[PDB]
């Protein structure tokens, strides 16, 4: 029966440890992600959370009929 | 037999008394078991003696699996997961190990116990004191530790009965 429908322990043992490596992995990246996200939209020094402000190209620098603009 | 190790599981040397008969009369007992020997005891053995046969035709083996020391869990950083996980491995087949010498010392009681008849309170008090010896020793390492014990309860348990142990041992100092 061992023979015939099952492995040994080391194939179940090393596909948990692999197993484990990529959950313990994903969690800490979950940890991570969250605080980056909470530390860019605290500061807004980040590529994230970027809100539109006016593009300067629509200001006209051309003499304004008065001299003190 | 010699399938079992004998210092495992040891026995006395087992005296018995000679037949002393104190009468003519004959004893149905030993008719009784020349007959039970004639008619029961050499069938069976002529069978197991046909079967050995077949199986020394057929002769192969099995292997005891051994298992390297790996880390425990005291050396085990907080969150690394492999060396939690092969740790804690050890551990469970350590709790394993430990639950059979549990067993085999309180075989080594009941068969005491049932071999010493009317004389076992007396005869049977290494074996009272070794399953003593040995279910303190276990009671510290695993109880209470509860439905979901891990190395890691363990090994605050251990942490707490060793800061019991130097502040007792410290107050006993100043005594
Ligand atoms: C000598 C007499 C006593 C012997 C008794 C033996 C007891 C066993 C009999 C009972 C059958 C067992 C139940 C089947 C469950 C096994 C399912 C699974 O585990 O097997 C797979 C394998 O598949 C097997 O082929 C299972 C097939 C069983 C199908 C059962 C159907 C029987 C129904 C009977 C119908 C008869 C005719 C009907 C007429 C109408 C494993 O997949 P795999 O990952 O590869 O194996 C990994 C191990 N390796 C790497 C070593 C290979």
């Amino acid at each position: 029966i061992a023979r015939t429908f099952y492995d040994g322990p080391e194939k179940n043992y090393e596909k948990t440890m692999a197993i484990l490596q990529i959950e313990a992995e994903k969690a800490e990246l979950r940890l991570k992600e969250l605080e980056v996200r909470r530390l860019m939209r605290a500061r807004g020094d980040g590529p994230w959370y970027q809100y539109p402000t006016i593009d300067k190209a629509l200001i006209d620098h051309s003499p304004k009929t008065t001299p003190d603009n | 037999p010699d399938s079992w190790d004998k210092d495992v599981y040891p026995e006395p040397p087992r005296r018995t008394p000679a037949p002393a008969p104190q009468t003519s009369l004959p004893n149905p007992v030993t008719y009784l078991t020349k007959i039970f020997d004639l008619l029961v005891d050499r069938p069976v053995t002529l069978a197991r003696e046909f079967i050995e046969q077949q199986h020394a035709k057929n002769r192969y083996y099995y292997y005891h699996r051994e298992f390297r020391r790996v880390p425990d869990i005291t050396e085990c950083e907080e969150k690394d997961i492999l060396c939690m996980f092969e740790a804690e491995m050890q551990w469970r087949r350590d709790y394993k190990v430990d639950q059979e010498i549990v067993n085999i010392i309180q075989e080594r009681l009941k068969a005491c116990q049932q071999r010493e008849g009317e004389s076992y309170r007396q005869n049977c008090a290494k074996e009272l004191e070794q399953f003593t010896q040995v279910s303190k020793a276990f009671q510290d390492r695993y109880s209470d530790l509860g439905a979901h014990y891990s190395a890691r309860k363990c090994l605050a348990k251990q942490k707490q009965r060793m800061l019991a142990e130097r502040k007792a041992a410290k107050e006993a100092a100043a005594a």
